This record gives C-alpha cells, sequence and structure tokens, in this order.
C-alpha cells in the first residue's frame, strides 16, 4: 500500500509481480491472495484487472507530470504496444478523466488546456501582484532588521 | 472610359495585340492628356501586373505555367520576371531554381494586429485639428 | 452639519436685537435652517462660524499617510474582467450607434435646437457625451500602458 | 442639482391639493399622508394667484 | 432583399401576376440559391411545407435544390447548367455572367473547401464532375475573381486553403471597414475648412 | 482644472436607494412621486435620468433619505410576483386539451388579435373583441385555455391571482396594475389572466366590509388601466370567474369587456373524451 | 453545419481538429457598431449639408 | 542562478548536471516535482523542463553577488524605462 | 436588524428588499453571504440605519388550531 | 498569533496629536501609550488611542514610569462608553526601538494576551507609512540559531473606517485624493507607483550589497527563502506573449477605431454645426 498508493511511482506491473507479488506464492497467510489472484479463471480475470488498473494509474500519474511524452516511451511505460496504449488513452478520454489531445499521424500527446489570452494575462497580473506584495514584505523586513542591526 | 475599360481588361488578361490595336485607334486623346509614354509603359508592364495577380492567386505556381499564362513562352524569361517582381517587393513570390517554389502566408504575429492601429491612430490628430479650428471659428459677435 | 449657537436672556431681544455684532464676517454663508429659525436657538443670538485646525505636521501627515496609494498604481489587470467588459462596452456603444443614428435622421431643418428641446433623448451627442467614450478609452489605454511597461520591465 | 438633492433630503416639496384660498395669504391644502395643512402663501404667487 | 421580402407565400391570386404560382416558386428557388448556401436553410425554406409540395410538383427543380442541399457536385453541376439554360429562356436574365452559376459555385466551392485544408485537384474534379483541367482552370479563374480563399500548389497539384480564424477574418473585415471610413472621414475633413 | 472638476462633481452616490413609485413628469426640474408608504410629495428631477426610462406609471428608485429620482427599475412583474412570463414554454399546447371545444371558437376568436389579424380587423371594418370573461366553474380547467393559446400563438401569460391581490398592498394595488399593464404593453403577444374574482374581488350584493372599499378602488384603477389601453396594442385581457353575478358592471358593461363564455360541467360524452385524453 | 471544429487535410490524409475560441465575438460586435454608427450618419448628414 | 534565463532543461543539460542516464531522468524529475525542486512542465519530444522552484535553500551568501547583480539589473531596467516613459510624457507631465 | 423579504434580487450588487410593513429599498448585501444564500423571496435582515442586508432567516407559518 | 492587523485612518492623527501635546515638556522623544480596538476574524483594528508621559535612560533601557491607575481608569471609561473596544496593543514612538519594550510588553499583556507594539512616525513621512505593527515572538529564533528577541512585523494595511469619509473630504477639500480627472490622475498613479517601486527595490539592492559587505548581521535564513522565489519566478519568458500576440491588441485596435475615431467624428460634427451657424449668421446679420 505504501508503494502503490501515492507519490505517482511508475507502477510497472512486470516489476511489481516480483517486488510486491509475493502474496501470490507465499506470505503470512496468503489465503485472500490465493482467492483473488491464485485462482485460475477468476484469478486470471483479476490478474488482468490489476494489469489494466495499473495501466490507467500510470496514465493518470503521467498526466499530472508530463505534458508531451513520446508514443514509444508511453507504450513501454504501459507495458503494451502503440495501438493498445492509444486504445486505453481513448478509454480514459471518453470517461473524461484526463484532458488529452493526440496527433495520431505524429503520435504525440498533450495534456494542457490551451490558455485563453484573457486568463493568461490575468495570471500574469496575479504574478505581478505577488511580486509587488513580496517587494512590500521584503522591504519592511529588511528595513526593520536594518534598524535592529544598526542599533549599536 | 470605354477604351479605358478595354485597357483594364487587357491588363487583367495579359494580351498585347488587342490593346495595341485599340491604342492605334484611339490613342491620340491619350497623347493629348500626356500619358501615352505611360500608355506604352503599361502596355509592357501588363505582364508584371498579371504576374502580381497570379502570384496572389497561386501558392507554388510553375514558371512554365506562368510563362504560358502571360505569353512568355520561355522558362528563363519567366524566372527573370519573378526575380524582378521579388526584387521590386510588390509580391512575396520567391525563386527556387529547382522548380519555382514560393512561400505561403503565416498566422498573425505581434505587429500584424497592431499595424492598423499604428497607421490609424491619427484619428485624435484629426480631432485636435477640428477642435482648434472650432476655437478659431467661435467668434461671438 | 455642526451648528453652534447661544441661548440668550429676555433682555437681548428687548434691546437692539440680532445680537450679531457689527461686522461683515458672520454674514458670510450664514444660512440657518427653517427649523432652527422657528426655534429660539440659531435665532436667539447668532450662528457661530466653524473652522478646522488644518495645521501642518497634522494636515500634511493626514494627506500623506491616511489616504495611502503608493505602490498600488502598478496594477496590470489586462483582462481580469476586461474581455467581457469590452463586450459590454461594444454593446453600450452599439446602443450609442442607434442613438446617434436616431439623431442624424431627426436632424430637422427647423433650427434643430427647437426639435431637440422638445425631443430630448439623452443620446450619445447630447447626454451620453464623449466623456463616457473617453472613460472607455482611458481604461483601455491604461491597461495597455501598464501591460507594456511591465513587458519592457520583464528583462 | 446637489443642492436640490439636499433639499429633497427634506422631501423637497410636498404635494398639496388646494381647496380654500383665504384672503390673509392662506390656503388649507390637503396632503395625502395626513390631509389639511393650513399654511401661508408664497412670494412668487399672490393671494389671487391661488 | 428580394429573398427577405419574397419568401412570403401569400399570393394575391392563386395563379396570376408572375404567370403562375409555380413560376413564383421557381423565382423563389433561384433567389434563395443566389442568396445563401447551407446554414439553417433547412429550417428557413426546406421546412416550408408548400416548398416541399411544389418541389414534388417540379422534380428537376427539387432535383437541383436537393443536390445543392446535399452538396453532391456530380449531379449539382449538370443540374446547375440546366438551371442556367432555363434562366436563359427567361427575361430575368440580368446576371448573365455574374450570378447564374459562377456565384452559386463560388458558394458551393467555399462550402466544400472549407472544413478542408488540402484537397487534391484530381479527386475534387471527379467528386465535382469531370475534366481535372476544367476544374483547375475554374479554380484559377475564381481565385483571380477574389473568392475561394485558397491557393494552388501547381508543382504538386494541391489546393491549400487559407481560411482565416474567426478572429483573423473578422480582423480583416474591421481593417477593411476602417479603410472605408478613413476615406469617409477624409472626405468630411475636405467638407470642413472650405 | 475644469475637466478635473467636471469629472469630480460626477459622483452622485446613488448606491443605497429606496423605491417609491413615480406619478408623472410634470415638467423638467419638477416632478411628483408617491412613496411606498404613500406620502405623495412633489420632488425635483435630476437631469441624469430622463424619458429614456421615465415611463409614466412605472416603479422607480429613490434616495434613502432624499427620496429624489435616481433610477427607474425596468422589471415590473416581479415587483409583486403575481406570476410572470409563462411564455416560451409548452406546458399544454392546444389540441392536447381534453375539453375539446366547450366552445373554444370564441377563444380562437379571442386569439385572433394575438394571431396578428389586427390589420384585418381594419379594412374589413370589424371591431375585434377586447374583454373575454369566462363565468364557468373549474370544469374544463378554465386555465387550460390560457396556458394554451399563449403557446399556440406565442404570447405572454400571467396568473394575476385575484385572491393574492386583495391584501395590505391595496395602496400599491394601483401601482401593480400599472406595472402588469406595462409588462403586457411591452409584449404585444401577451394575455392577462385573472383568477378568483367572484368571492373576494368586488362582490356587488354584500355591503362594503372594511377593506372592501380598497378592493373597489383597486378595481377602479384596473378599469382605468383597461380604458387607457383603448386598443393601443394587440395584448389581450381575460378574466376567469365561477359566477359573474357579483361582478361590477363597470367591467361587465360592453366597451370594456364583451365576450361572456360559460365553461360547463364535463358533459358526459365530453367527459369520456377527457378521460381518454388524460389517460 | 458547424457541429464540429476541424479541417480535413486530404493531402496528409488526416483532419486537423482545432479548439475554436468563441470569445472573439467582440470583433464582430465591434464591426456591427462601426457599420451602424458610421454609415447611417456620415453619408446622410454630410450629403444633406453639402454646402458649409 | 538562471532566473528562467536558461529555461530549456534538455536531456543533454540534465546529463551534464547529474551524470545520469536517460531513463532515470523520468524518475528524477518525478521526485523533483514531488519534493518541490522543479514544478514545471516536462516534455519528451524536446525533453524540456520548465523552471519553477518553491523550496528555497541556502544560496551561498559568499556568492550573493550574483543575485545582487541581477537585482541591480532589474533596478536599472525599471529606472531606465521610467525615465523613457517620462521622456515620452513630458508633454503632459511638464 | 429589521426584518424584510427579498422582493427582487435586481443584480449581483444591488437588491430589492421590502420590509414587512411597507417600504422596499435598493440595498447592498452582507459581505460574508452570497446570492446563493440570499435567493429571491426569502426572509432577510436589513441594517437598521445603513439599510443593508445583514443576515437571512428562515420563516414559518402555523395554523395553530386543532393541531 | 493573529494572521494580520489592519490600521484604521482613525487613530493615526490622534496619536500624532497626543505626541504633540505631551511633548511640550517631555522631550524624551519617547511617547508610550496604548492603542485600543477590536480583533474579530484574524484581522485586528485600532479605534482609540491614549498617550502617557514616559522617560527613558540609556542605561540598559530599564528606567521608566507610567500612570497605570489613570490608564486603567481610561480603559474602563472607554469600555463603558463602548463595550466592543478593547486594548489591542501598546504603542511607542521612536522607530529606533530600545530594550525596555520587552518589560513594557510583559507588564501590559495582562490586558491583551497577543501583546503587540505599534510605532507611529509623527515627524517622519518617509514614503507613505504612518505606522508599523510589531508582534512578539520569542519562541526560538530558528531551527539552528541561538536565542534572540525577534520582534517581527505582522502585516499591516490602512483600513477604511466608515463615516470618516465626509470629515476627511471636508478637511482636505483641496487635493481631492480621488480618481478625478481620470487620465491625469492615473498618470500620477503610474508616476508614484514607479517611484515607490524604484525606491523599495533600491533599498533591497542596498540590503543585498550590505549583506555582501557583511558589516551588519545577516538574516539570510528568511531573506533568501523569500527572495529566491521572487527572482526565479519566470515573468521573463516572452513566448507567452508570442502565444497571446493579440493579448489585447485586438481591443487596442477596436479602441482606435471606436474611441479616437468616435471623438474625431463628434468633434467634426460640432465643428461643422458651428461653421454652418457662423456662416448663416454672417450672411443674414444684415
Ligand atoms: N386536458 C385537460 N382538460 C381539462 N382540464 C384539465 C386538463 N388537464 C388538466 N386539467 C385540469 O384543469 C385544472 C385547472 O383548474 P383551475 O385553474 O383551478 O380552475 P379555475 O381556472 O376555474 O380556477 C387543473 O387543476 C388540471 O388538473
Amino acid at each position: 500500500l505504501l508503494k502503490l498508493f501515492t507519490t505517482m511511482e511508475l507502477m510497472r506491473w512486470s516489476t511489481l509481480v516480483e517486488d510486491y507479488g509475493m502474496e501470490l506464492r507465499k506470505g503470512s497467510l496468503e489465503s485472500p491472495a490465493t482467492d483473488v489472484f491464485g485462482s485460475t479463471e477468476e484469478g486470471e480475470k483479476r490478474w488482468k484487472d490489476l494489469k489494466n488498473r495499473v495501466v490507467e494509474h500510470n496514465i493518470r500519474i503521467m498526466a499530472k507530470y508530463y505534458t508531451r511524452i513520446t508514443m514509444k516511451r508511453m507504450a513501454q511505460l504501459l507495458d503494451l504496444s502503440v495501438d493498445e496504449s492509444e486504445a486505453f488513452l481513448s478509454n480514459l478520454v471518453v470517461n473524461k478523466t484526463i484532458f488529452a489531445k493526440v496527433d495520431r499521424l505524429a503520435g504525440i500527446i498533450n495534456f494542457q488546456r490551451p490558455k485563453d489570452p484573457n486568463n493568461l494575462l490575468n495570471d500574469w497580473s496575479q504574478k505581478l501582484n505577488s511580486l509587488m506584495s513580496l517587494v512590500n514584505k521584503t522591504t519592511h523586513l529588511i528595513a526593520k532588521e536594518e534598524m535592529i542591526h544598526n542599533l549599536q | 472610359l470605354m477604351p479605358y475599360f478595354l485597357l483594364t481588361q487587357a491588363v487583367r488578361t495579359g494580351n498585347l495585340a488587342k490593346f495595341n490595336q485599340v491604342l492605334d485607334q484611339f490613342g491620340e486623346k491619350f497623347q493629348a492628356d500626356g500619358t501615352y509614354t505611360l500608355i506604352i509603359r503599361l502596355r509592357h508592364n501588363v505582364i508584371k501586373t498579371g504576374v502580381r495577380m497570379i502570384s496572389l492567386s497561386y501558392s507554388r505556381i510553375s514558371l512554365a505555367d506562368i510563362a504560358q499564362k502571360l505569353q512568355l513562352d520561355s522558362p528563363e524569361d519567366a524566372e527573370f520576371i519573378v526575380a524582378k517582381a521579388i526584387r521590386d517587393g510588390v509580391i512575396e513570390a520567391s525563386i527556387n531554381h529547382e522548380k519555382g517554389y514560393v512561400q505561403s502566408k503565416e498566422m498573425i504575429d505581434i505587429y500584424s494586429t497592431r499595424e492598423p492601429q499604428l497607421a490609424f491612430h491619427q484619428r485624435i490628430s484629426f480631432c485636435l485639428d477640428i477642435h482648434n479650428m472650432s476655437v478659431k471659428a467661435m467668434r461671438f459677435p | 452639519v455642526i451648528d453652534a449657537f447661544r441661548l440668550i436672556n429676555a433682555n437681548m431681544m428687548v434691546l437692539g436685537h440680532e445680537p450679531r455684532q457689527t461686522t461683515s464676517n458672520l454674514g458670510h454663508l450664514n444660512k440657518p435652517s427653517i427649523q432652527a429659525l422657528i426655534h429660539g436657538l440659531n435665532r436667539h443670538y447668532y450662528s457661530i462660524t466653524i473652522n478646522y485646525r488644518k495645521n501642518e505636521l497634522e494636515q500634511k501627515m493626514l494627506l500623506n499617510l491616511h489616504k495611502k496609494s503608493w505602490m498600488e498604481g502598478l496594477t496590470l489587470q489586462d483582462y481580469s474582467e476586461h474581455c467581457k467588459h469590452n463586450e459590454s462596452v461594444v454593446k453600450e456603444m452599439l446602443e450609442l450607434a442607434k442613438n446617434y443614428n436616431k439623431a442624424v435622421e431627426e436632424e430637422d431643418k427647423m433650427t434643430p435646437e427647437q426639435l431637440a428641446i422638445k425631443n430630448v433623448g439623452k443620446q450619445d451627442p447630447k447626454r451620453h457625451l464623449e466623456e463616457h467614450v473617453d472613460v472607455l478609452m482611458t481604461s483601455n489605454i491604461v491597461q495597455c500602458l501598464a501591460a507594456m511597461l511591465d513587458t519592457v520591465v520583464f528583462k | 442639482l446637489r443642492e436640490e438633492l439636499q433639499l429633497l433630503q427634506e422631501q423637497g416639496s410636498y404635494v398639496g391639493e388646494v381647496v380654500r384660498a383665504m384672503d390673509k395669504k392662506k390656503v388649507l391644502v390637503k396632503v395625502h399622508p395626513e390631509g389639511k395643512f393650513v399654511v401661508d402663501v408664497d412670494k412668487n404667487i399672490d393671494i389671487n394667484d391661488v | 432583399q428580394a429573398a427577405e421580402l419574397f419568401l412570403d407565400t401569400v399570393s394575391t391570386f392563386t395563379s396570376y401576376e408572375l404567370m403562375d404560382y409555380k413560376t413564383f416558386v421557381t423565382y423563389t428557388v433561384y433567389v434563395s440559391m443566389i442568396a445563401l448556401e447551407r446554414p439553417d436553410l433547412r429550417e428557413k425554406v426546406i421546412k416550408g411545407a408548400e416548398i416541399l409540395e411544389v418541389l414534388h410538383s417540379l422534380p428537376a427543380v427539387r432535383q437541383y435544390l436537393f443536390s445543392l442541399y446535399e452538396c453532391r457536385y456530380s449531379v449539382f453541376f449538370q443540374s446547375l447548367a440546366v438551371v442556367e439554360q432555363e434562366m436563359k429562356k427567361d427575361w430575368l436574365f440580368a446576371p448573365h455572367y455574374r450570378y447564374y452559376v459562377r456565384e452559386m459555385r463560388i458558394h458551393a466551392y467555399s462550402q466544400l473547401l472549407e472544413s478542408y485544408r488540402s484537397l487534391t485537384l484530381g479527386y475534387m474534379a471527379e467528386a465535382f464532375g469531370v475534366g481535372v483541367e476544367f476544374i483547375d482552370q475554374e479554380l484559377s479563374r475564381f481565385i483571380a475573381a477574389g473568392r475561394l480563399h485558397c491557393k494552388i500548389d501547381k508543382v504538386n497539384e494541391i489546393v491549400e486553403t487559407n481560411r482565416p480564424d474567426s478572429k483573423n477574418w473578422q480582423y480583416q473585415e474591421t481593417i477593411k471597414k476602417g479603410d472605408l471610413l478613413l476615406n469617409r472621414v477624409q472626405k468630411l475633413s475636405r467638407v470642413i475648412n472650405m | 482644472e475644469f475637466l478635473h472638476a467636471q469629472e469630480e462633481v460626477k459622483r452622485i452616490q446613488s448606491i443605497p436607494l429606496v423605491i417609491g413609485q413615480f406619478l408623472e413628469a410634470v415638467d423638467q426640474n419638477t416632478a411628483i412621486v408617491g412613496s411606498t408608504t404613500g406620502s405623495n410629495y412633489y420632488v425635483r428631477i435630476l437631469s441624469t435620468i430622463d424619458r429614456e426610462l421615465l415611463k409614466p406609471n412605472a416603479s422607480v428608485a429613490l434616495h434613502k433619505h432624499s427620496n429624489a429620482l435616481v433610477d427607474v427599475l425596468p422589471p415590473e412583474a416581479d415587483s409583486s410576483i403575481m406570476m410572470l412570463t409563462s411564455d416560451q414554454k409548452p406546458d399544454v399546447m392546444y389540441a392536447d386539451i381534453g375539453g375539446m371545444d366547450i366552445q373554444k371558437q370564441e377563444v380562437r376568436e379571442a386569439v385572433e388579435l394575438p394571431l396578428t389579424h389586427f390589420e384585418l380587423y381594419k379594412q374589413i371594418g370589424i371591431d375585434p373583441p377586447r374583454g373575454v370573461l369566462m363565468y364557468g366553474p373549474p370544469g374544463c380547467g378554465k386555465t387550460m385555455l390560457a396556458k394554451a393559446v399563449a403557446h399556440h400563438t406565442t404570447a405572454a401569460f400571467i396568473r394575476v391571482v385575484g385572491s393574492e391581490f386583495v391584501q395590505k398592498y391595496l395602496g400599491e394595488g394601483p401601482r401593480m396594475v400599472r406595472d402588469v399593464f406595462r409588462l403586457a404593453k411591452e409584449n404585444a403577444p401577451a394575455i392577462i389572466f385573472i383568477d378568483e374574482i367572484d368571492a373576494i374581488a368586488t362582490k356587488r350584493f354584500d355591503a362594503q366590509t372594511g377593506a372592501d372599499r380598497e378592493v373597489q378602488r383597486i378595481l377602479l384603477e384596473l378599469l382605468n388601466q383597461m380604458d387607457g389601453f383603448d386598443q393601443n396594442v394587440n395584448v389581450k385581457v381575460i378574466m376567469a370567474t365561477n359566477r359573474a353575478d357579483t361582478l361590477d358592471p363597470a367591467l361587465l358593461r360592453p366597451g370594456r369587456l364583451d365576450r361572456k363564455i360559460e365553461f360547463p360541467l364535463p358533459d358526459r360524452r365530453q367527459k369520456r373524451l377527457i378521460f381518454s385524453t388524460i389517460t | 453545419d458547424k457541429k464540429f471544429h476541424g479541417i480535413l487535410d486530404q493531402g496528409e490524409g488526416v483532419l486537423i481538429i482545432f479548439d475554436e475560441p468563441p470569445v472573439d465575438k467582440t470583433y464582430e460586435a465591434a464591426l456591427e457598431t462601426i457599420q451602424n454608427m458610421s454609415k447611417v450618419v456620415d453619408s446622410l448628414y454630410n450629403k444633406a449639408k453639402k454646402l458649409t | 542562478t538562471r532566473p528562467a534565463n536558461h529555461r530549456q532543461l534538455t536531456f543533454e543539460e540534465i546529463a551534464k548536471s547529474a551524470k545520469i542516464t536517460v531513463n532515470e531522468v523520468e524518475l528524477l524529475v518525478m521526485k523533483a516535482l514531488s519534493v518541490g525542486l522543479v514544478k514545471g512542465s516536462i516534455d519528451e519530444v524536446d525533453k524540456r523542463v520548465h523552471m519553477t522552484w518553491v523550496q528555497p535553500r541556502v544560496l551561498d551568501l559568499q556568492q550573493i553577488k550574483g543575485m545582487k547583480d541581477r537585482l541591480e539589473f532589474w533596478c536599472t531596467d525599471v529606472k531606465s524605462m521610467e525615465m523613457l516613459v517620462e521622456h515620452q510624457a513630458h508633454d503632459i507631465l511638464t | 436588524q429589521i426584518v424584510g423579504e427579498v422582493l427582487k434580487q435586481l443584480t449581483e450588487e444591488k437588491f430589492i428588499v421590502k420590509a414587512t410593513n411597507g417600504p422596499r429599498y435598493v440595498v447592498g448585501c452582507r459581505r460574508q453571504l452570497d446570492k446563493s444564500k440570499l435567493k429571491p423571496g426569502t426572509r432577510v435582515a436589513l441594517d437598521m440605519t445603513t439599510l443593508t442586508i445583514m443576515r437571512y432567516l428562515p420563516r414559518e407559518v402555523d395554523p395553530l388550531v386543532y393541531n | 498569533a493573529v494572521q494580520k492587523v489592519v490600521v484604521h485612518p482613525l487613530v493615526l492623527l490622534s496619536v500624532v496629536d497626543h505626541f504633540n501635546r505631551i511633548g511640550k515638556v517631555g522631550n524624551q522623544k519617547r511617547v508610550v501609550g496604548v492603542l485600543l480596538g477590536s480583533w474579530q476574524k484574524k484581522v485586528l483594528d485600532v479605534s482609540n488611542s491614549f498617550a502617557v508621559p514616559f522617560d527613558e535612560d540609556d542605561k540598559d533601557d530599564s528606567v521608566w514610569f507610567l500612570d497605570h491607575d489613570y490608564l486603567e481608569n481610561m480603559y474602563g471609561m472607554f469600555k463603558k462608553v463602548n463595550a466592543r473596544e478593547r486594548i489591542v496593543g501598546w504603542y511607542h514612538t521612536g522607530p529606533k526601538l530600545h530594550k525596555n519594550d520587552i518589560a513594557i510588553n510583559e507588564l501590559m499583556k495582562r490586558y491583551c494576551p497577543n501583546s503587540v507594539l505599534v510605532i507611529i512616525d509623527v515627524k517622519p513621512k518617509d514614503l507613505g507609512l504612518p505606522t508599523e505593527a510589531y508582534i512578539s515572538v520569542e519562541e526560538v529564533h530558528d531551527d539552528g540559531t541561538p536565542t534572540s528577541k525577534t520582534f517581527e512585523h505582522v502585516t499591516s494595511e490602512i483600513g477604511a473606517e466608515e463615516a470618516e469619509e465626509v470629515g476627511v473630504e471636508h478637511l482636505l477639500r483641496d487635493i481631492k485624493d480621488t480618481t478625478v480627472g481620470t487620465l491625469s490622475q492615473r498618470i500620477t498613479n503610474q508616476v508614484h507607483g514607479l517611484k515607490g517601486l524604484n525606491s523599495k527595490l533600491l533599498d533591497i539592492r542596498s540590503y543585498l550589497e550590505k549583506v555582501a559587505t557583511g558589516k551588519l548581521p545577516i538574516n539570510h535564513q528568511i531573506i533568501y527563502q523569500l527572495q529566491d522565489v521572487f527572482n526565479l519566478l519566470p515573468d521573463v519568458s516572452l513566448q507567452e506573449f508570442v502565444k497571446a500576440f493579440y493579448l489585447k491588441t485586438n481591443d487596442q485596435m477596436v479602441v482606435v477605431y471606436l474611441a479616437s475615431l468616435i471623438r474625431s467624428v463628434v468633434a467634426l460634427h460640432n465643428l461643422i454645426n458651428n461653421k454652418i451657424a457662423n456662416r448663416d449668421a454672417e450672411k443674414k446679420e444684415g
């Protein structure tokens, strides 16, 4: 849980099946684990469910980190080929979980909404006002520390 | 203006003999007006005008095609004409001695939205001269 | 309103009344209210003149320090509400377009002042004057100049 | 106009329906909130102007 | 203006004035075809029940009207030539070289190459009739005329359109009107001070 | 300096306003207004606001302590609620009604004026009807004709509700009649629909009991407004009553309201038709 | 029918889909203002008062 | 050291800075975003990393000359542009 | 605070609040409150002197007979 | 513990007058009293002031006296006449703060738990600062630093007291510190904004220079933590202007078409009307 919950780590299930997959073979009791994944038919169905689940998890964590990632690298990270990776990307976008736009002939993706110039200059002005407030606070701080330091 | 209309049509088309005939017919008034030297200058710059219009029309037009269109019948003469147009700067048609490539346009840049306001903000200058004329022309008695 | 007066005894009225003394100063801007006039006060003796101790070291301190806007003139605000504000400005000045239209076809040949007095419309030429268009222009150019000044500062 | 606003702060004027114009510059009037308010006459209008 | 005041299907007589109600409808169809291309024209004229009835009465008229509406140029051009021939047999032939077929196909070509960027000449020719050279010369002539916002890559025989964005095209319209009104205000400055 | 002074004197406050309805602009720089608590007094009109929104009998805004003309509130329906623009909304279209006709031909006659035909009222020389009273019981709905028709030909529809109107706002009753009449005049496709007249609004056989004089004055102002309409536009007015006997002759007389329609009981054949239509 | 926002690039055999910004209606509104505030006034007024 | 002066943190620049391989760049920049070192956009077509820092630390006060120089550069630019706009505005301010 | 009802919201800044006993005023709204909390036709409290919205209150009716 | 304080334009002049009236015989330059007010929503405000004569000696800054009975009676009277008013802090003039402030805070905090200090510059009007606020924090100077006093400045902004606008307008009635004359007033706004920016940033540059020289103790532990982000924030990239080449330039050009042209056209209309009137008068006078 500590590994797979947070901090957006690369959930390569091929690595996980041995790094944290010991519950399948032998653990403390491994009985719920054998019920879930150690089964044959429903077990393999739940194995595939882990596989895709981690695929969407990797896609989601990549969404908040990488703006444009090349198709080969994304497919390698998803442990699938180009067509399978684009199919799962489509499966996410039709669910509206991610804001993704892809050039299929170029095979290049983008996750950032086109910034309208109105709010672009608005955040620019907010940055300006943050800088102005920082100037005010720094001025007061340095002037007062100057007073305390020339109290000699 | 009827012969002037035919002159405009000849300028657009690129033909020579028809407007030469009409000049030989009714060019005496042009001489009286004093534009007959300019008249012949247009007669031989009809190809330049047609080249400008066809360059505005086309993106990558063949030099052979433009020569055929404007009755040049010569690839080298077509190349020279497009060279002369680009050095005159009337059009943006360039030369690639491979086949006659010409660049296309681009989306709007920093100054492409500002050149109208830059060339038009004399509106307030007109307003101020109008107000000063009023100040001069508001005598009470 | 800070109006100060004095109560008088019965003798001031039986002597030469209006206890206002012989000078031309308390007659300056001396407009007692109707209720003050109908009451004895502000009518018994006089109305006192008011003055404010606008001494320096005090008034300069107030004007310099209290009404304080000192680094607040650097605001940029290019389009925080200004895209829709410009939409609204265009709609208002389209209403002005209709108004100035209406005026130019009114434009009667009978000394148009005669038409205008009886057909006031409070249009762009008459009441929605060039001052409002100047306000719009000043807003636009102020945002423009702030943005451009900070753009050239951005080095 | 600002002084007019300050006068309107005291309601400005009061609407009165004139009835009886007495000789001593006096008109009874009727005011909708209350009614008759016997009062003097203005300077711009004579007793007969009522 | 003719369309805006002429769609009104309130005839003073059942069949009079303009020689028929059918002739009235043919005038309406011609005027609308000159008027626009294909916006909610479906909800403006196509929705017209009397319109659909009279197109049932006139199959060929219904034929070219539906051909334009469906944007099927293969039948559209033949039907449009038939329309021009019919207008020839009509005294209302004032647009003899401007707005019989050239304006309608200007609208049609705008409609076609818009939502397109680089449609090949050879394939747009067979999707729009035959004679690749005929379509090429028509495109060249109309681009010279001014409409059909596009350019022709002759060395590769491609139709590279240049559709301005909403901002770009409207910007262009504003600068054109600014030119016209600067001309106007200069004329008015001439009017003053004389 | 003078530009500074001009742009400085243009402050006019005007944030904390109050509402007291205007009577009329007698002249420029003079006026007469009636506050919400009455107290009709003559005021001074500033030049900032004028005829552009200074319509005769519309509710306006006044300064908190100065009662001076500052602004005129454009909306009129929500001043006292009493329903609003039931237009642009198909609730029950027309033929979907189960009551078939009852008559409904006099009601299509009443919609002729909303259905343009004001031009055809002239030329032909006819005088189209203006007031349509329906003195029927709740049978036929008596409002399925006004919820419809208003949508059959797109036109504004107002519930008015007579029972609500008779209340403490009897002094503001005239003003709200003016406001709703103005809302109707604003939209020539509009029909006023008044409900529950019989039992409360101006019964003529039981003597005036207290606030009954207020109701009679309100009805008098309604008559004044319907007479000032005087076929100026194509809006229409229809009252719906269970019994017209107690109604005042002033509305009942021809020249103000003419068409009396009775909407009877389900009419067993028509009742079966209604059952089929609803089911 | 403007139900989609793209351009069919047949030469590349694709369709470039573009997100159209519609907040640019200020442009068209301003053009309408220019038209109906200048045409209706200048020509009429200064053709009526040709002599001044 | 570079206030967005060099805002193109390409793969080769990252290799010069960290002597790290290409596949480890992804994990390194991920952990950088997680901790708070760089919060900018991470591309891979050009491998450009945008530069925003929100976790300041010791800046080697012996090397405060660099930030002093950048601050005085900003001062000179601001004052120069103020004087330039004053030159353009004498027609109102004089 | 005096008790009134939201006769009309008018706009985001100015609102029409009618006292239960006559006068209605064009007032501002409480800073902490929002229009979603104010709403039309809901009981509110105006400032006694400055005449601005201070708090909005729920209302109740009671038949109080044979309950 | 308070998030921030907001100073009213209601106590500053009162403090200045108290300084003036009690400095007639007390030339210690040290005016010490209490500022009363209210703290409600992490925003502290001052509504009343009081001054007490106060004498200092430079010997360890422990020589002083006050009238605590009279001050407490004042506070009781003020609370009786207005219950919401409470002592929000204590104020001392002489921005060069001495060492008795800790003792004064320790003694007066029985009236206010989050005891704060307020400095009023009666004579100085440096740029626009009327007063400064000070919060007492002695909970360890820093993670790896020795013990210190460390009185920090809680952020202060001049508030907007009600009903004082009438009085201040009547008082000044000469400068009109409002947006009147919009264009020129905003020009002045830009002017003194640039003045303040240049002065403050020059002060920051001087502080950096003096830290580099090392003549003064270096409070780097907050200085770089607050200024590194300021410096590195990417407001220098111009490719966002490339993306927004029509940032507002469309609005600039529509304003050129529709404000300058509209002014020119209305001025032209006025001029041609005046010309017609003058020509008709000249022709028909006789
Ligand atoms: N198709 C229909 N035909 C007739 N009446 C209907 C139909 N559909 C609904 N109604 C009923 O008509 C009723 C209108 O009654 P109401 O307006 O109270 O009567 P009145 O107008 O006399 O006061 C509604 O309550 C509704 O249930």
